[PDB]
C-alpha cells in the first residue's frame, strides 16, 4: 500500500498515509479487545492420540 | 506480599539475614519501632542467665545501591512466639515471606499505542496509593584536607554566599537533622586556603564597589548535587585526634 | 426538540458508604453520555476535607522513630490521610491530639473543634505500647478536591519553611469507587429507552445523594460557556 | 505489530453479523453505524464509494 | 485447579472480563484478560538516567 | 470549587458542510468527558428530515425492474435516503416527482412544496435511458431523529404493513461525521490544560455551531431533575 502510494502520489502523501495507517492500526487493534487467554492456546483434539 | 508465589518466599527472606528471627520462643515482653524484647519460656530458657533476648532492629539507613533498609516489628505487644519465628520483617519481606514488588489488577489489551513495544500504561490510582514510590538513601561526604598552603576547616563562615544557603546550616556548618535539601543548597560548609590571588582589575574594582573583601581562604563546601532532592535522616562526623571541634560536633 | 427529561426515582442506600441510584426515563444513547461524563467528574472533581500537614513534638521528619510506639511516623501519617473529617464553616482547621498510657490511639482522642466532625471516632491513628509513653501532635485539615500530594505541594508557595511540619498526601476526593449500569426502561411504546443505575462507594461524610447533586451542578457550571458564548 | 493487527481486524470479514447486506451513502455512514452499535466491522455490505 | 479456584471466587472460568473504556464509557468490542500480576520496580529509574 | 469554564474561541467554517470548532480553556480530563459525551448526542439525538416511504406507479415492490431505467428500485430508494430535504412547518410531507425523456432525474425535477427546501437540486435520484420512458412517484418525508431503518422499524412498529410500501432507511440525523481532537492549551502556569477541537460534518439543514448549542441545551435540560 505504502510502496504503491509512493510510486504514484509522492512523498508528502505517503508520510501522512503511513502515520494514519499506524494510528488507526493501533486504535482498532485496541478496540478489538485482543487478549491472551489460556483457552486461546487451543491444543488439537487428538494430540494424545498422535504421540 | 505476592499473591502468586511459589512458597520459597519465606525461605529467602529468613535466610537472607535481612529479617530478625527469634532465637528462643516465648512472649514478647516489649514491642518497639527501634527494638524488640522477648521473654523466654522455662523449657528453652537457660537456668544460669536471666533469659530475655535483645534484638535492636536496624532502622532506616543506607544501602550499597542507595536505597532504604528498614526492620519493622511483625509482632504485637505481648504475643506468644515460637522458637525460630520471624519477629521483625525486612525491607522487602512481609510476615517473613519475600515481598519484592507489588501485585495489582492488570489487563492485557492495547491502548492507543501507549503499550506499543512492551510500553506500560499505569493508572494514577497506583501513584495515588504511592505504592510504587521507592526510597533512595544517598551519602554525600565532606573532606577537610591539609593542602600545601595550610589546613582546611568546617565553619558556617563561607565567602560569597546568600543567607538563604546558610539558613539550613547551624553554627558548626552542618545541615540540621530532618532538613529538606535541593540541588544548590549546601549540606556541609567547607573552606580551604587561598594563595597568591591576582585580583583582576574588573574584580578589584567590583570588590571595591560593593565591598565585602574576601579573606585568605578558598570555598569548596559540599553542596547537594545539581538535581537531587531529599530529606537528611542523619549526619556522622569523623575527626583526627587534635584540633578543637565544632559546637554541632 | 422532543425533550424527555429523567427524574430521580429510587435511592436504595444499602450502606452509608455504598448506595445505588436508579434513574429513568432516559432517552437512548444518553445512558452512557451521562453515565461516564458523570463518573469522570465524580472521581476527579468531587471536593472534601483531608489531612494536609501534621506537626509532632520530639519529631523532625516522617522517617524517624518515637519510643513507646509500634507504628513508625509514616505509618501514622497514612492513618491520618484516610482519617474521615468534616469541617462545617472553615476551609482550614488545625486540631490538636494529646494522649498517653497503654491505649490504641483512636480519633476520639483528638480534641474536636466547635465546627469539626470526626466521622469515625474509633478510627485507629497510632498504637501505644509503653504506659510511660506520651504522644502529642497538631493535625492541619484543609478542604480541596481530587488528590494533592506532598511532591506537588513542595514546589509552589512555601513561604514559612518551619523545621517540623511534615507534609502528607491528602485524599480530598471522597468517592472511592463509582460505576454506572445502563439497563432498559420499557415504556408502552418506547422500549429502546434506558435506565441509569449509579453504584457509588464513598468514604464517610459526603452523602451519596448530595455528591450526585454537586457533580451535576458542576457539569452545568461548565455548560454555561456553551449556552451563553454560542 | 498492533497497527497491522488492527487493520487485519478491520478489513477481515465475517458471516452476516449485525446489519448484513445493508447499503450506505459513504464510508462515513459505516463509521456512523459501527460506533452506533448497529453493524460489526465484519459485515458484508454494498457501499457506494467514489 | 486454577479454573476450579475461579469458580470458588465466583470469577469467570475464562479469566477474560467485560471491560469498559474509561475515556468514553462504551464497552470494548470483546473481553480482555484481567487479573493480579506481581510486578516489580526495577532500579533503572529515569531520574538517575536523564 | 475552582470552577474554570471554557469559552467558544474560534469557529473556522472551512465549508458550510464541514466546520472546525476550537475550545479553551478546558481543565484536564474534561477534554474527553465533553468530547465523547457530546459526540454521542450529536450523532444519535440531533433531529432531521428524511425519506420514510415512497410510492411508484407500475411498481409493487422494491425488488422489481422498470424499463427505461439503469438503476434498480432499491438503488433509487438509496438515492432518496440521502436526499437532503428540509420541512419548515409540518413534520410529514408527501412530495410528487414526474419526469420523462433522456435526462438524469435530479432533485430539481421534484415539485417542491410551499414549505419544503430541497438543499441539493442537482442530487441524482434516477437515470433515464429511453426517451419513451416516463417515471412518476410519491415521496413521503417525515421528521425524526437518529437512524430508524426498516429492520429497527419492524421490531417496534408491527401495526399496518402492507405489500408494495417500500420502506427506505431514513437518515433523520443531519450530522454525518463528528470527531473531537484533544490538544494541549498552555497557560502561564497551567500547561496541563487541554483544548477541544470538534470537526463536525452536517448536511446544511442545521448549522454546525447551532447543532452544538442544541446538544448542550438538551444536556442542561436533563440536569433540571438534579436540583442545581
Amino acid at each position: 500500500m505504502l510502496n504503491t502510494c509512493y510510486r504514484i502520489l509522492g512523498l508528502k502523501p505517503t508520510v501522512i498515509f503511513a502515520d494514519q495507517i499506524m494510528y488507526t492500526g493501533f486504535a482498532y487493534a485496541a478496540r478489538s479487545g485482543a487478549s491472551v487467554g489460556i483457552d486461546d492456546m487451543v491444543i488439537p483434539e487428538k494430540k494424545h492420540e498422535i504421540i | 506480599k505476592p499473591l502468586v508465589g511459589t512458597g520459597m518466599e519465606r525461605a529467602v527472606a529468613v535466610d537472607s539475614g535481612v529479617t530478625a528471627v527469634a532465637k528462643r520462643g516465648g512472649v514478647v515482653q516489649y514491642v518497639d519501632a527501634s527494638r524488640i524484647v522477648i521473654k523466654v519460656n522455662e523449657d528453652e530458657m537457660y537456668p544460669g542467665e536471666a533469659g530475655i533476648d535483645i534484638y535492636n532492629l536496624t532502622k532506616y539507613t543506607r544501602s550499597n545501591q542507595n536505597t532504604c533498609i528498614n526492620q519493622m516489628p511483625c509482632v504485637s505487644l505481648g504475643e506468644p512466639v515460637e522458637r525460630g519465628d520471624v519477629l521483625a520483617d525486612g525491607p522487602s519481606t512481609d510476615l517473613g515471606e519475600l515481598a519484592l514488588g507489588q501485585n495489582m489488577r492488570v489487563a492485557f489489551m492495547p491502548w492507543n499505542g501507549y503499550n506499543f513495544e512492551d510500553s506500560i500504561l499505569v493508572s494514577e490510582r497506583v501513584v495515588q496509593e504511592d505504592r510504587f514510590t521507592t526510597i533512595h538513601i544517598q551519602e554525600l561526604a565532606c573532606v577537610s584536607r591539609d593542602t600545601k598552603l595550610g589546613p582546611e576547616e568546617i565553619t558556617a563562615d563561607i565567602p560569597n554566599v546568600g543567607e538563604a544557603a546558610l539558613s539550613k546550616l547551624d553554627e558548626s556548618g552542618i545541615v540540621y537533622i530532618g532538613a529538606e535539601v535541593t540541588g544548590g543548597d549546601i549540606l556541609v560548609g567547607k573552606v580551604t586556603p587561598k594563595g597568591e590571588t591576582q585580583l583582576t582589575p574588573e574584580e578589584k574594582l567590583l570588590r571595591a564597589i560593593f565591598g565585602e573583601k574576601a579573606s585568605d581562604v578558598k570555598d569548596s563546601s559540599l553542596r547537594v548535587p545539581n538535581g537531587v532532592s531529599g530529606t537528611v535522616i542523619d549526619v556522622q562526623v569523623f575527626t583526627r585526634d587534635g584540633v578543637e571541634k565544632d559546637k554541632r560536633a | 426538540t422532543e425533550f424527555l427529561k429523567p427524574r430521580l426515582v429510587d435511592i436504595e442506600q444499602v450502606s452509608s458508604t455504598h448506595a445505588k441510584v436508579t434513574l429513568e426515563p432516559l432517552e437512548r444513547g444518553f445512558g452512557h453520555t451521562l453515565g461516564n461524563a458523570l463518573r469522570r467528574i465524580l472521581l476527579s472533581s468531587m471536593p472534601g476535607c483531608a489531612v494536609t500537614e501534621v506537626e509532632i513534638d520530639g519529631v523532625l521528619h516522617e522517617y524517624s522513630t518515637k519510643e513507646g510506639v509500634q507504628e513508625d511516623i509514616l505509618e501514622i501519617l497514612l492513618n491520618l490521610k484516610g482519617l474521615a473529617v468534616r469541617v462545617q464553616g472553615k476551609d482550614e482547621v488545625i486540631l490538636t491530639l494529646n494522649k498517653s498510657g497503654i491505649g490504641p490511639v483512636t480519633a476520639a482522642d483528638i480534641t474536636h473543634d466547635g465546627d469539626v466532625e470526626i466521622v469515625k471516632p474509633q478510627h485507629v491513628i497510632c498504637h501505644l505500647t509503653d504506659e510511660n509513653a506520651s504522644i502529642s501532635m497538631r493535625i492541619k485539615v484543609q478542604r480541596g478536591r481530587g488528590y494533592v500530594p506532598a511532591s506537588t505541594r513542595i514546589h509552589s508557595e512555601e513561604d514559612e519553611r518551619p523545621i517540623g511540619r511534615l507534609l502528607v498526601d491528602a485524599c480530598y476526593s471522597p468517592v472511592e469507587r463509582i460505576a454506572y449500569n445502563v439497563e432498559a426502561a420499557r415504556v408502552e411504546q418506547r422500549t429502546d429507552l434506558d435506565k441509569l443505575v449509579i453504584e457509588m462507594e464513598t468514604n464517610g461524610t459526603i452523602d451519596p445523594e448530595e455528591a450526585i447533586r454537586r457533580a451535576a451542578t458542576i457539569l452545568a457550571e461548565q455548560l454555561e460557556a456553551f449556552v451563553d458564548l454560542r | 505489530q498492533d497497527v497491522v493487527l488492527g487493520l487485519y481486524y478491520m478489513t477481515r470479514d465475517c458471516v452476516n453479523a449485525k446489519g448484513e447486506g445493508m447499503v450506505l451513502t459513504g464510508p462515513k455512514e459505516a463509521e456512523r453505524l459501527y460506533r452506533s452499535g448497529l453493524a460489526s466491522l465484519h459485515a458484508r455490505v454494498k457501499v457506494r464509494i467514489t | 485447579e486454577i479454573k476450579e479456584l475461579l469458580k470458588l471466587g465466583d470469577l469467570p472460568t475464562s479469566g477474560q472480563i467485560r471491560l469498559y473504556d474509561g475515556r468514553t464509557g462504551e464497552q470494548f468490542e470483546r473481553p480482555v484478560t484481567v487479573g493480579y500480576m506481581y510486578m516489580l520496580k526495577l532500579n533503572h529509574l529515569v531520574d538517575d538516567k536523564m
